[PDB]
């Protein structure tokens, strides 16, 4: 039995359905003078980004789901994550959709530049 | 002016009186702060507090411990544990606990009556938002409350290490007598309204290095009539203007020296120690949490 509910795929589908995004992610005040770094451990959000707790921007911890990994394991529990401010309208959305480079911790397309 | 700091303690002056307890009526009561675009109140009000709590004595242990009661809210998340998280030093460790289910980003969460919570270990730092709206009935005798009052005094009474520091909501109906009366166990302490909420009779009451003896004899009926009049008599500006300066928004990592002494063992020395917020006094041990379970 291969059956496992893919809640990722029925969010995205909601969005592109034209549904509202999830609301009531913690914005934290900070200085906006941060590496810009996508996930870190205070808050590190630069001119053009805000910064959230970051349990409150994971689909799976805010849908009391499990984490779609062996481990149960949630990377952003516990941290902060950097949501282009043009994007904050759906922190959850967001990180879903998007990845963050291994090698400079910025998120591919929005602040990494390592295939310059 | 008071505006530019991230709220108002209580003058010492106010502490001194024999004030009885009339009803509060604040002249700014409706009025509201402007927010920084997008920010819940919830964070900005525990944004004020730490702002504040980084102008006492604090003591910051490494592998400092501290536990937030009441952190849930009604919509799921946990806006003030993300605050002390950020205000925390890197690695302290964080545990969460409130009657209803939310997500958060504590070390360790605990659901359920804060009754129910019990923990092997002692307590750094003890964040309390517990609040009962049933209490604001207009319509009967302010008295002393107890529910989870009860818990907290007790909790801080045998968890909180010598030294460590508490900040407990009370409003104008939900407050303790023996919790005002526990400050006379602290080397300080204050009522602390935040700027962004001083529309509201809410406030902190801060026990700044616990003592584990009365330093004062504070009678809590008085204490908290003296809040009161307090509030009544002096209107506190709205304002968010501290938001906009995080720059020295951490808590200072200032390496407390932490011992495990013994009942008899604790000197005016070791007593003058704790007051100035240079020593911590608790085992130091794994930290292990439960919450006990009814079963039907
Ligand atoms: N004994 C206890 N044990 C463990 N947790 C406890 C205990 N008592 C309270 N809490 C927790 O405290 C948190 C903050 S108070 C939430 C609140 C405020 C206001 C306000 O501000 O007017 C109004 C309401 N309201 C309720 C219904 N219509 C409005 C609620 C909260 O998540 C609650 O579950
Ligand atoms: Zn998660
Ligand atoms: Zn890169």
């Amino acid at each position: 039995c291969a059956f496992a509910v893919d809640a990722a795929k029925a969010y995205k589908d909601y969005l592109a359905s034209g549904g509202q995004p999830i609301t009531n992610c913690v914005k934290m005040l900070c200085t906006h003078t941060g590496t810009g770094q996508a996930i870190t451990v205070t808050p590190e959000a630069n001119m053009d980004q805000e910064s959230f707790g970051g349990a409150s921007c994971c689909l799976y911890c805010r849908c009391h789901i499990d984490h779609p990994n062996p481990k149960g394991f949630c990377d952003l529990k516990g941290k902060y994550v950097q949501i282009p401010t043009t994007c904050a309208n759906d922190p959850v959305g967001f990180t879903l959709k998007n990845t963050v480079c291994t090698v400079c911790g910025m998120w591919k397309g929005y602040g990494c530049s390592c295939d310059q | 002016s008071q505006a530019w700091q991230p709220g108002v303690a209580m003058p010492n002056l106010y502490k001194m009186q024999r004030m009885l307890l009339e009803k509060c009526d604040l002249q700014n009561y409706g009025d509201s702060a402007t927010l920084p675009k997008g920010i819940m109140m919830n964070v900005a009000k525990y944004t004020q507090l730490c702002q504040y709590l980084n102008t006492l004595t604090l003591a910051v242990p490494y592998n400092m411990r501290v536990i937030h009661f009441g952190a849930g809210s009604d919509k799921g998340v946990a806006p003030g544990t993300a605050v002390l998280r950020q205000w925390l030093p890197t690695g302290t460790l964080l545990v969460d606990s409130d009657l209803n289910d939310f997500v958060s980003d504590a070390d360790s969460t605990l659901i359920g009556d804060c009754a129910t919570v019990h923990t092997a270990n002692k307590w750094d730092l003890i964040i309390s938002d517990m609040y009962d709206p049933k209490t604001k009935n207009v319509t009967k005798e302010n008295d002393s409350k107890e529910g989870f009052f009860t818990y907290i005094c007790g909790f801080i009474q045998q968890k909180l290490a010598l030294g460590g520091s508490v900040a407990i909501k009370i409003t104008e109906h939900s407050w303790n007598a023996d919790l005002y009366k526990l400050m006379g166990h602290f080397a300080w302490w204050t009522a602390f309204v935040t700027n962004v909420n001083a529309s509201s009779s809410e406030a902190f009451l801060i026990g700044c290095n616990y003592l584990g003896k009365p330093r004062e004899q504070i009678d809590g009926y008085v204490m908290h009539a003296n809040y009161i009049f307090w509030r009544n008599t002096n209107p506190i500006q709205l304002s968010s203007y501290s938001l906009f300066d995080m720059s020295k928004f951490p808590l200072k990592l200032r390496g407390t020296a932490v011992m495990s002494l013994k009942e008899g063992q604790i000197n005016d020395m070791i007593l003058s120690l704790l007051s100035k917020g240079r020593l911590i006094i608790r085992e130091n041990n794994r930290v292990v949490i439960s919450s006990d379970v009814l079963v039907n």
